[PDB]
């Protein structure tokens, strides 16, 4: 298929069966080396089709038209079967923790534990209740 | 009643000559309310739900590309420009291509290339995310009145009624019809931080299940997919579902990453399925602490005469119900309606009544009747309905009942502690302390004090106070405190 | 350009100028479609050339032949002007320093050095061994 | 003398009645041996090298693909194989590719495709690597005698002699024409950790300069490039220099990453370049500890008479040699050969010989001679060469010379003491103590006792010991220690 | 247009319409491939137009002539629809100031604030001069 | 009168018998010279400007390229050269370029290429700067008399005059008409760091605004653009607006960065537009420490008649001016000219008036006359004018007035610090100290002491001196300093 845009540039609206064909446009003729075409729909690619002299051959091109200027191939990529990779999304002891948390607080606060022990030892003077005082102090840092 | 078939049952009964009682309602846990000289009612938090919750953010899982274009220029001719480049809702990249001899470019080198495509992802694939709002949640609490009719677990009692309770709404009145009215003053509270949970809902397609979930807010906010807020059509960060192939001389293909609902399903295995129906979104963590009023209710059929003495038979023999009570069903063949004669005595003491019926004033109706629920003291247990006699032996001890009641009351006071204490002022603090003491000691006062009356209770309190003032060591202050607590409980 | 190998298959040998043409083989027609060819050399790629029925168009290929079986393509890749990614290669007196380190520690540890000096000068009573004590005191910090 | 040019020049004196002298030799340094009654030599380490070092691993940069191929089969029809898949020197990758109507396969499945290619990398683009062999390292020490012939800084004296030294070979004796023989017996070492230094050199090229380096083993052993061992045709892990493209049905391209010389050279910027000369791999560290036996030397030209004292003229006036010594070139005109009567006198004592000749018995031969090097005491003095006379003053200041000698002795003891530590038994301890004392204070003892002799030195030591034996304070006991030290240095 | 300069070198003054055409000089011919020409102006980009033999095709060359030596191209650039960039131009009472800083320093050193009194009230005991001493101490901190 | 509408107003009163007054002027501020029996002038700085400041350097924002040339030579031919390489006004870079068999150069490798283009920028795009000159600045101060006609907030005054002042010229004399001659000898000080300010003036554009700016000298001296001094044909450093394309064999395009005025405007957001008026360039910060002469000022209308007391009527009610002054206006339509017997009597003191007129002898003229401004003591007062009356009270206390006067004196003495005193000679230091004391205490002395006379001042000084020498506490002698200050103030 061929058309004519308002700006003076042709549009070779190709399709699946046009692969490896030789379409004729204006004073010249040209081909379509693309080999992934399909039907026509919203999913439509449209890239410039180069123009080369007679004494030349294409290099890494899919459409090339000689003896004509401004040819834009345009084909729908849908109408065939499925290139695609999924994105990576991450997937979604009653007293055990208390003892561990208290031990961690003591270790990271050895000065605090030493001060708490020395308080009962010297100022509080509660050897009978020193165990209770130490337990309360430890519970003060859950 | 419906509550005879549930595990979590609590007998929150008001004191003698009381008109209101505080309640704590946890979904799935019934409560039975009783009051001397009044009909008994059953209540429970049927369901917690919000309707039409606000939607916060939308992800989509299948991009729908279209109108993709490409442009290129020979080297040393400036960059390539497209109209779609500066528009909204377009994904595109700028690269360089190896132009040369075969592309009709005079100078061999690198030339600019741009491929820009409009991106607006498909329909019926948006992963809508709704967010719960605390204020607008609505609770439902049914009220089933006891009658003489047995009800199966699935069947619904005809006389059941329902009510609504929002945080703003405070006072409501219910109509029981023949039984009168009940006044509800419920305070609602959500026990979990709802701002850190967002319900994720795929668009409603019934091809498979499930299509709804509750997910942690951070995880749902850290999904690597295009996201738009409601109102702005252009999809922010749409590049995540489009990849650009290597550039050829003039053509730069634009692939599509395709559908991605499958990976999302595979990543949500084992997550609880949010339970919704219609336009209501249910919850699973809540409780309403209400204050039922039992003043306008009137016991039904107080004028009915006695039934037949010999026309009474057991439809279903008495059996335990796992709630420190006994069920019992009977039929009738004489003239109806008429009040059911029921009584209980103790072997060796055949002139003492020990029947404290849970159901009030059992009666036989033309359609329905005969259901009986009651609790007996441990030990000798005899049933005298008409002339039928059944032998029962209930385990446990009265001391055990008192201890269990005290523990249950303490636990209940622990659940509603947030609203059970007020520290705004001194009078409010005193009122809160008194209410807490009443809640704690209601079971003890009810069990210990039966038929005591004002004079006996007052004399016992006076004796306890004198004991507190009696000569003893300072540790005796516990006895004085107990005397004061008993006196206060008797006063209220 | 066309060679009949001894294994029962035909290999089409193409140059850069032969891109997008139709070359006859045996009884069928092979239409070379690949466009990134070049002058022959050691670097030769040779891939199977598909054969398709009468009424089927090609998709996702660049060499197809009709009513002829067992055709292979082959073309060099030299002479053509030249993914050039590059790998990652990571790049790469005796007591004077000790005396320098001690001087730096003293300069940046004025408080501790002053405290040590004051302690020595207030509780030494060992002017004979004062230097010996101070040497160890100062050099201890490392 | 080739040592009249180097910036650092250690002086070692041959003590009276001595036939052995230790040494320490390092790159860019020489020691001028001088002994009483014997010619003065020059000893230095010309250069350290190894020859044909072993080759450990040769990376190569520019991969050269060739004879690539592919193969594929219709879906669900068995995997595809290749004759080159299981051979050596290959890099093969498997994958699956789409298929459909245009691939002449019935069902729209996805079959198997295989593609791979030979990989032997380009010639003249290899980065070989060698590692030094500790026991095979060759040390070169060259000894030159003193002759009256002046030698330019870049001229080779005809009498220069060479000697090789390895770990195994220990003792070697040289011949120097008429002077005699020098018994060299050296022990070698190498400071640089040979196990942690691998020399990297890429194949010879004219444009690429430099073409060698010294790099850490833990870096050269983990270069992300293909690697093999010398004598192997195939290359291991050649896949690091080939990139496989996406499959299009039947064909998948195999790209090439090009050479890496640029990246390698960029990564080695600012790194030392190891000296290379043909097949000799030089080093830059290490030192030789050696002892020399002067027993077999004979002073040259002792039969000659003395020329007249009025036929001398200066061609090079006296000048500072940079090591507190004087140098002067004098040209003769009368009959030859003969001796050169040269003497120096301190200002105010014009009839005392004071010069300390360095050249042994300066002489004029049939054609050659007239270079004289001397050391003079601090202060003014006059240099006499027959009729001639020149004025000069020495800057040394004696005490500075003594202090410098002590410092040099301490440095030599530190450098060489690491290996010269004997403590096997009592004899070993005595030998170690004696060696330490000698290497520490030989120069001090020689200067302190200059020309006193053996009997005078013993008498002085006896007097010092007698003085020390006198009772005094504990600090006064050092007289005995000084006497013992003098005696040991004057008797050992 | 062609013209021979006094030095003996010919110059071609190409115009906008001369793109992809031939120009005959002396006895040889010139080929123009430039696609950036335009009307004449002061914006004249005159550059060498290399000449080659008959055995090699041009590479990386816009203008090339055959059978002629020493020919220069030259053309204007106006009258032509348009690469721009932008350079970096960086974007463009008193007692209270001291009082505010002093207040901030005092408020950031509550321990120092207490120590100031703990030291002054004991050591100084000279309120008349202790006020001045405290003021000086407070002003000492910048 | 005129500046009664201004905000920053000051009152400066000259002591009786004094023929001069010191003063300080600054932008947006007025002054009201007042002296006994003399017209009350008004002085207020109008604007400070310079005439055609010396332009320093010019940045032009659009380089008009023209006449670009290129030439190259392939390897084995030497580096390429061009005629314009060493010519002035041209810029270019030399770079390598590829070659081969395709362009007649047999040997492969990198050649040499040069491409030079003339650089010039068209008119209307020069961002020429400007710098102030310390001496050339011109300061203008306007002095107007007091006429009894009310003047609007923007209307001019026919009688006002003007004068110009600069560092060079100091003295000058004015003539106000019938009032007399006012002599100003002002020494000016530039109050800004003028060395660090410049005007970045874009060239004329009729519609686009703005054009002038003020920018810190460092910024304007660092703009990354081509620059030149006026009168230089070339453009020094013209490579900042030219970028060279890649080397393509022989071609090497020279792109143009285009206009830059947009970026420069974007980089001057929120910068105060510099006032421009004709060819005058205006400053914004400065002050003048001027001395006002009053030797030959004559008050007008001393011997006029008296208006009949009955015939009077108001035009504006008295209102609070805003500087503790009462502004009043009346209009009369009877026999003219005359005087207005203005007087205000404090409540309870009908005989004593406490109104001191700022307007000198208010008068009714043929044109104007009637506007009268007064300052009154705090309290309740009744303003009398002929037979008209009004009731008015003030705010604040006389202590407040004294404090305000002291603060104003301190501020005035602070701003003239650079030229307030000098210690070159003892007499000069004494004069400076006296002037400073007078400036700091004149208002206090005038308000506290008024019309006392020489004898009262002498008596007060003697009494205070006697009190200072009398008995008192050792440190309670502040009376001595107070007496000294009072005597010094009253000495004049
Ligand atoms: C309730 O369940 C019982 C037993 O499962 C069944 O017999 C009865 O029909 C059910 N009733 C209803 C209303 O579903
Ligand atoms: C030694 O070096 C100098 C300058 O470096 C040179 O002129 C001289 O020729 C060299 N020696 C000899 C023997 O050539
Ligand atoms: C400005 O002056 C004009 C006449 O010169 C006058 O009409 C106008 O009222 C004045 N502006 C104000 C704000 O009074």
């Amino acid at each position: 298929t061929v058309r004519k845009e308002r700006d003076g540039s042709t549009v070779i609206r190709a399709e699946g069966k046009d692969a490896a064909t030789q379409v004729r446009v204006e004073n010249g003729t040209c081909v379509i080396l693309a080999t992934d075409m399909g039907s026509w729909c919203d999913d439509s690619l449209s890239y410039e089709c180069v123009t080369i002299d007679q004494g030349e051959e294409p290099v890494d091109v899919d459409c090339f038209c000689r003896n004509v200027d401004g040819v834009y191939l345009e084909y729908g990529r849908c109408g065939k079967q499925e290139t695609r990779r999924s994105v990576l999304i991450p997937s979604h002891d009653s007293l055990r923790t208390h003892l561990t948390r208290v031990e961690g607080w003591v270790w990271k606060n050895k000065l605090l534990a030493l001060a708490m022990v020395t308080v009962v030892w010297l100022t509080l003077e509660s050897v009978v209740t020193r165990v209770a005082v130490l337990v309360v102090l430890l519970c003060l840092a859950p | 009643s419906r509550c005879t078939h549930l595990e979590n049952r609590d007998f929150v009964t008001g004191t003698q000559g009381t008109t209101r009682v505080t309640l704590v309602l946890e979904l799935g846990g019934c409560v039975t309310i009783t009051a001397e000289g009044k009909p008994s009612m059953d209540v429970w938090l049927d369901a917690i739900y919000q309707e039409n919750p606000a939607k916060t953010r939308e992800y989509c899982l299948h991009a729908k590309l279209s109108d993709t274009k490409v442009a290129a220029r020979c080297p040393t001719m400036g960059p390539a420009t497209l109209a779609e480049e500066h528009q909204g809702g377009t994904v595109c990249k700028r690269d360089q291509s190896d132009r040369g001899w075969g592309n009709h470019c005079g100078l061999f080198g690198k030339g600019s290339i741009v491929a820009c495509v409009k991106a607006a992802c498909e329909a019926k694939k948006k992963a809508t995310g709704h967010v719960y709002d605390a204020n607008k949640i609505v609770y439902t609490v049914k009220v089933e009145p006891h009658t003489g009719d047995y009800v199966a677990a699935n069947e619904t009692h005809s006389g059941r009624k329902t009510a609504s309770f929002t945080i703003s709404s405070e006072k409501t009145i219910l109509t029981m019809g023949e039984y009168g009215d009940v006044s509800l003053l419920c305070r609602v509270a959500s026990g979990v931080d709802l701002a850190q949970t967002v319900i994720l809902e795929l668009d409603k397609t019934v091809e498979h299940l499930p299509t709804a979930w509750q997910v942690h807010r951070d995880w749902f906010n850290d999904l690597a997919l295009p996201w738009k807020h409601e109102g702005a059509q252009n999809w922010n960060n749409a590049e995540r579902l489009v990849e650009f192939g290597a550039p050829h001389a003039v053509k730069m293909d634009v692939y599509n990453l395709g559908d991605q609902t499958g990976v999302l399903l595979k990543a949500l295995a084992g997550v609880p399925v949010a339970h919704i129906e219609g336009t209501k979104y249910h919850l699973k963590s809540g409780h309403v602490t209400c204050e039922v009023g039992l003043e306008k209710l009137k016991m039904k059929g107080l004028t009915y005469t006695m039934c037949d003495k010999t026309k009474f038979t057991w439809k279903r023999a008495p059996t335990d119900s796992g709630h420190d009570t006994v069920v019992m069903e009977v039929t009738f063949s004489g003239t109806k309606p008429c009040r059911i004669p029921v009584r209980a005595v103790a072997h060796g003491s055949p002139d003492v009544n020990v029947a404290m019926l849970i159901t009030p004033n059992p009666t036989i109706e033309n359609n329905g009747g005969g259901f009986i629920e009651m609790q007996l003291p441990p030990g000798d247990n005899i049933i005298y309905v008409g002339e039928l006699s059944h032998q029962w032996f209930q385990k446990g001890s009265s001391i055990g009942r008192v201890f269990q009641k005290t523990k249950k009351g303490i636990e209940r006071l622990t659940v509603i502690g947030e609203h059970a204490w007020d520290f705004g002022s001194a009078g409010g603090f005193l009122s809160s302390i008194g209410k807490a003491v009443h809640t704690v000691l209601g079971g003890a006062f009810n069990s210990i004090f039966g038929g005591v009356g004002f004079l006996p209770k007052l004399l016992l309190g006076v004796a306890l106070a004198w004991l507190g003032l009696n000569m003893r060591n300072p540790t005796m202050s516990m006895s004085f405190l107990l005397a004061g607590g008993l006196v206060l409980a008797m006063t209220l």
